[PDB]
């Protein structure tokens, strides 16, 4: 009937901190004890890298934490049950799945990288289930929609999205960067951001690069994937994107959505979907 | 040769213009361990000082065998059958006497003096009033910042053209990255 003042919805697909390891190669498969970055002297004998977190998969999209009001929590609801009868969440899915692909949470140590394999494992308990093994310099990165056998990896993140299952992801990632140069962990206020003595990156620098979908904008699909933000801007290159006078904004298509019921072909509503399911303190007044 | 391609000026949301837009050019090749392919060109077209500013779009020109020969490897492909090539670009045949250089700057560190100057394993008696280094005062860096490990803003490094001629790289002789000379013109 209007929007309420008060809402906030909590972050699902969230990643831990990405602890790195070094070590040598032909240790791999054997790789119960690589040594971690001993702080900030890096040798030559460990020729590749090792960025293991686990990622949950939780459920629920457009039940809040806390609304305000309940007219519009249930027109809500019913516009993502109107979203989820339509379809599953599997092509927002398979596009969280190209980013699990490839290793694209390694920032800059993947930028120069000779050979970068990122193995995803699907735990129920300690055992292991169902592994994965990709290639992330020969998959990608850009677009075309195409490689097998990533759909059973998309089917699973929908399902754990739509909730049919819990989802538990404990992914490793092996950066052929060379013999044993100097990468570059995250900073705090300059150090290097550690946990226990060991380098490390951020949860939310580990998942800026899980929700980096966008490839719908208003410019012409060029330049490819943006992380899906509202007002979806980027805060070091410069350009602010999304402007609000044109209509293509998450506010927007929001509150068009839930209040004024729209639905011509717009079938881009994925956009909006990514961020309900990056959550946060949407509004409001 | 001639295969050289510009894009437009299109926004990357890849490549921040904020700190290695200036010193990653030609860091992720193998050039600096020198096992297979050795040649590579570097240029700056760009020389313009107004204020706190020094280069800062790319038209750099490389060889002729590394495109081709080095090439056999997937390391640059992948983008292959993205748009259509149209009408073919002309090697310019004006060239100025303009183009820019760094090969020879590494003579006296600054965060490392008092003990270059003389150590021969031998004692110090006199080491206080041997050179009045209170003299000059001099506050200058309009040059190329190019960092590394262990740095602060940036080192050191002073203006010492004059060196140049119209000749490219050659074969074997390689000091830091470029030769002395080559070929880039104006447009």
């Amino acid at each position: 009937l209007s929007t309420a003042s008060v809402l906030a919805f909590e972050r699902k697909l969230d990643p831990s901190d990405a602890l790195m390891s070094a070590g040598a190669w032909a240790q791999r498969d054997a790789s119960q004890e690589w040594p971690a970055v001993t702080v900030a002297n890096l040798p030559s004998d460990a020729d590749t890298l090792k960025v293991r977190f686990t990622l949950r998969v939780l459920g629920g999209a457009g039940t809040p934490s806390a609304c305000n009001d309940a007219a519009y929590r249930d027109k809500l609801l019913q516009t993502v049950a109107t979203y989820v009868n339509d379809q599953g969440f599997a092509e927002l899915a398979r596009r969280y799945a190209h980013n699990l692909a490839n290793a694209r949470f390694l920032w800059r140590n993947r930028v120069g990288a000779e050979a970068v394999e990122v193995r995803i494992n699907h735990i129920r308990q300690g055992e292991v289930a169902r592994a994965w093994r990709f290639d992330a310099l020969a998959i990608g990165l850009r677009d075309f929609k195409a490689d097998a056998e990533l759909d059973a990896l998309a089917e699973l993140i929908a399902s754990g999205l739509s909730g049919s299952g819990h989802v538990l992801l404990e992914v490793v990632a092996f950066a052929r960067i060379g013999d044993g140069q100097e990468v570059f962990p995250s900073q705090e206020l300059k150090t290097l951001y550690s946990v226990r003595d060991a380098a490390a990156i951020h949860s939310q620098k580990i998942g800026n690069a899980l929700r980096t979908i966008d490839t719908w904008y208003p410019d012409e699909d060029g330049l490819g994937p943006i992380a899906v933000e509202p007002y979806g801007s980027v805060t070091s290159q410069g350009k602010a994107y999304r402007q609000p006078k044109q209509k293509l904004d998450f506010y927007t298509l929001l509150d068009n959505w839930v209040l004024r019921d729209e639905a011509p072909a717009v079938e881009q509503q994925h956009y909006v979907i990514a961020n309900l399911i990056r959550g946060g303190v949407f509004g409001e007044a | 040769m001639d295969h050289y391609l510009d894009i437009r000026l299109r926004p990357d949301p890849e490549f921040p213009p904020a700190q290695l837009m200036s010193v990653l050019f030609g860091k992720l090749h193998q050039a600096l361990v020198a096992q297979g392919g050795d040649r590579i060109g570097v240029s700056f077209p760009d020389l313009d000082e107004s204020r706190s500013r020094l280069g800062e779009r790319l038209r750099i020109h490389a060889s002729a065998d590394d495109l081709r020969a080095l090439l056999a490897r997937p390391w640059l492909e992948g983008l292959r059958d993205h748009l259509q090539f149209g009408e073919p670009a002309v090697v310019p045949h004006p060239t100025p006497y303009r183009q820019v250089s760094r090969v020879q700057a590494k003579s006296n560190p600054e965060r490392l003096r008092r003990r270059l100057m003389r150590r021969h394993d031998l004692s110090e008696e006199e080491a206080r009033k041997r050179i009045p280094d209170t003299v000059a005062r001099a506050l200058d860096l309009p040059f190329v910042t190019l960092r590394s490990q262990s740095t602060g803003q940036h080192f050191r490094l002073f203006i010492r053209h004059g060196p140049l001629q119209v000749t490219a790289e050659e074969g074997g002789f390689t000091c830091y990255g470029l030769s002395k000379g080559g070929f880039v013109p104006w447009f």
